[PDB]
């Protein structure tokens, strides 16, 4: 079974960037996850931040650096070389459709299965607002077409010996 | 007329000083062929508005341009309309030269790249080979050799990818006649469903395809059973834009016949031409018994009643209760109802897994019963707030 | 003039995949763009050229800011063979791209290669043209093959941005013909005002 386990530092690292640049109110902050998983089980521990900006009126406006942001992974490779890029995480408060169009660009740099998380600037719900996405080709009975869509899977917060106590 | 030479001159002069692909002897031949406005061949963007006329046997001169051809439009645009204009030619020798003799690894994997495809913009015809083998031999071979042609095709479909879904149209067009030669049309109905969803993009959006598609959708939905009976006829009314009669008018009466279920309406539905198939006699009772059952399933379900009896089921279908028990079981294996019919008790137990789409009459009461009745739990849970 | 960050926008449409230039078009474009990257690299030590594809069924992204042409080659060998140029949506990405620069001492000049005509109206680009003077960034327009079969829709885009040559508003025009593809830079003013050859 595929179960995403997210470290709470991911939410705290992005929370700082929400205060600095004042990113909120339908403004997505793109990020990338880290870990070593050769199985269906996904382990998310370390995470980076991608300087992404979008327009509120036009959802097709997106700019993402490919090899310029990976310098952080190169600096982390000398730190920990066991973990590589297993996926990515976005914000998507209203869930922009830009991630539905291109699943190749994010999968090119991540050899694991495509994974898309949700970190909202709010995340104030008593429930489980954090949601995971798996982009595959699923048959739809709506009668339009069978294309790449999101597959929802439950996630949780990671607790290890460092951050438990 | 001169529209071939005049239009091609403007686009070529702004690119090349002299025509690289057109030989100076062949330049005058461009407007020398026919008397019409648009001829059987063209190049670059002018070719987009050009198509086949009658018998384009002059495509050999278009294939003669190899060396300097790419200096106007990319070299991979040769096979775009090459095999598209020959679709109505129906010749074995001309097909083998553009399929088997085309082979692979010609010049394209050396100094250039390969996008496969080849019937739009610029692409190599290697992917075009496996797609057009099934169409050329469709009317030649029989159901035996037709399976081997699908093995090298279906496996190629999963091996390589293509952005346009039109590649399935040629796949569904082959299986259309492949299933037409057979008896059971159940596989022919599911084939035409995904074929209609691929009609929205390019490659013949014209209404000439809907004329032959309406004839397929009429026979497929008649002897095929997938979702409801006539429910898929009102989703895409493409037949109302084409000829109404000549086998196209049978769906007009079939729309109101299954809702009624009168034998008098069936005489205007089936005629002597369609009655020569023994499969029609089997599905004649399958369509009426199901549409009368779909109404009873909507009727039996109100609040607490999940169960029918032998009364309303046998009277609506006008069939003896002995056969009706085993006739529904043929529709039970389709995933409709999982229940188990009794005998002595004369009561039909129904386990209802059927999706039953086309809602919006229920949602008024249906959605409100998920709130008001759920509010009863919220009111009773407020006394649990002590801790 | 000073340290600048070049924003490169090419056209991947069907007009760049053909041999319209009577030697080579897309084969020598790899060298011509690389020679421009090497020309600005010798003029200023800080060189970052973003590669943004504004064509091929909505704008795409191939390469990113880098100091070496090796990462640019990843976008040069991979070119989408369909789609046309969309100026409205791709420019809005370039407007946000103007704010991703590292230091304020690094200026920005938008360089666009237009191989295909566009259906976008000029009035839509007028309100979007005020973002150039707001961030004090330059712009460079290289268009060939559109001016012959179509008018210039980016001419009025320069009118609202019109400024003396010490700031922004540098308009360029390239007409193909019996020439060399790398020689097309000679007719452009970008090759001038340089003491190195």
């Amino acid at each position: 079974h595929e179960k995403v386990t997210i470290a709470p530092l991911v939410l705290l690292s992005a929370l700082d960037h929400y205060e600095r640049t004042q990113t909120k109110e339908n403004k997505r902050c793109v990020g990338v996850i880290l870990g070593d998983a050769n199985s269906s089980t996904i382990r998310v521990t370390n995470s980076f931040a991608l300087p992404f900006e979008e327009d509120e009126k036009n959802s097709d406006v997106w700019f993402l650096d490919h090899n310029y942001i990976e310098n952080m992974n190169e600096m982390c490779k000398k730190i920990n070389a066991k973990e590589k890029l297993i996926g990515w995480y976005h914000s998507g408060p209203k869930l922009r459709a830009s991630d539905l169009k291109i699943n190749e660009l994010f999968k090119k740099y991540t050899q694991n299965n495509p994974l898309l998380l949700i970190v909202d600037v709010k995340q104030q719900g008593v429930g489980l607002p954090t949601d995971a996405y798996v982009a595959i080709e699923q048959v739809k009975d709506d009668g339009t077409s069978t294309e790449k869509t999101f597959l929802h899977l439950p996630c949780t917060i990671e607790a290890e010996e460092a951050e438990e106590i | 007329m001169f529209n071939n030479h005049e239009i091609d001159t403007i686009l070529s002069t702004l690119r090349m000083e002299a025509d690289p692909s057109l030989h100076p002897l062949f330049e005058q031949f461009e407007k020398f062929y026919e008397e019409k406005l648009w001829f059987q061949l063209s190049e670059s963007l002018t070719k987009f508005f050009d198509d086949a006329k009658s018998t384009p046997l002059r495509l050999r001169l278009y294939d003669n341009f190899v060396s300097k051809f790419y200096d106007k439009i990319n070299q991979l645009s040769v096979v775009k309309y090459l095999l598209a204009s020959l679709k109505d030619s129906k010749d074995f020798d001309e097909s083998l030269k553009y399929l088997d003799d085309l082979k692979a690894q010609f010049q394209e994997l050396d100094s250039k790249k390969q996008r496969n495809n080849g019937s739009k913009d610029h692409g190599d015809g290697i992917l075009l080979i496996d797609s057009e083998i099934a169409r050329t031999y469709l009317l030649k071979n029989d159901l035996v050799k037709a399976r081997d042609l699908l093995d090298d095709l279906e496996k190629t479909l999963d091996k390589k990818d293509s952005i346009p879904l039109r590649i399935t149209n040629s796949f569904y067009s082959t299986n259309s006649q492949y299933f037409k030669f057979k008896n059971d049309f159940n596989s022919f109905y599911y084939t035409s469903l995904l074929y209609l969803s691929t009609l929205e993009p390019s490659t013949s959006i014209t209404l000439a395809e809907r004329q032959q598609l309406a004839y397929d959708l009429s026979i497929s939905a008649l002897l095929g059973d997938k979702i409801y009976n006539f429910g898929e006829l009102l989703h895409h009314p493409i037949m109302e834009t084409i000829v109404n009669d000549s086998n196209y008018d049978w769906l007009f009466q079939l729309l109101n016949a299954l809702t009624v279920g009168d034998f008098d309406k069936f005489d205007s539905l089936i005629k002597v031409q369609i009655s020569k198939i023994p499969i029609l006699a089997q599905h004649e009772s399958f369509l009426r018994q199901k549409i009368c059952l779909m109404t009873l399933i909507e009727t039996v379900f109100v609040k607490n009643i999940r169960m029918l009896s032998f009364e309303d089921i046998s009277k609506a279908t006008h069939l003896p209760k002995d056969n009706v028990e085993h006739l529904v079981m043929r529709a039970i294996s389709l995933g409709l109802l999982k229940g188990s019919i009794d005998q002595v008790n004369e009561l039909v137990t129904i386990s209802w897994v059927q999706p039953r789409i086309i809602s919006g009459d229920q949602i008024t009461k249906m959605k409100d019963r998920l709130v008001e009745w759920n509010d009863q739990v919220e009111k009773l849970g407020k006394k649990m707030e002590a801790r | 003039m000073v340290l600048e960050a070049t924003v490169l926008v090419i056209d991947n449409s069907e007009y760049s995949r053909n041999g319209d230039f009577p030697r080579t078009r897309f084969e020598a474009q790899i060298d011509s763009v690389e020679f421009i990257f090497q020309a600005k690299r010798n003029s200023n030590p800080e060189n970052t050229v973003g590669l943004i594809s504004g064509a091929g069924a909505n704008p795409r992204v191939l390469s990113t800011f880098t100091a070496e042409f090796g990462k640019i080659l990843a976008g040069l060998h991979d070119t989408q063979i369909e789609g046309k140029l969309h100026m409205a949506t791709a420019l809005q990405i370039a407007q946000l791209t103007l704010k991703h620069r590292q230091n304020k001492v690094q200026h920005q000049r938008i360089v666009a290669f237009v191989c295909s005509p566009i259906s976008d109206s000029r009035d839509e680009l007028i309100r979007l043209a005020k973002t150039l003077k707001k961030n004090n960034v330059a712009v460079d327009i290289i268009n060939f093959g559109e001016i012959e079969q179509n008018t210039e829709l980016l001419d009025e885009f320069i009118a609202a941005v019109n400024n003396p040559q010490e700031e922004t508003s540098h308009l360029l025009t390239v007409t193909p013909g019996p020439r060399l593809l790398y020689e097309n830079i000679a007719s452009s003013p970008i090759i001038l005002e340089e003491g190195s050859s």
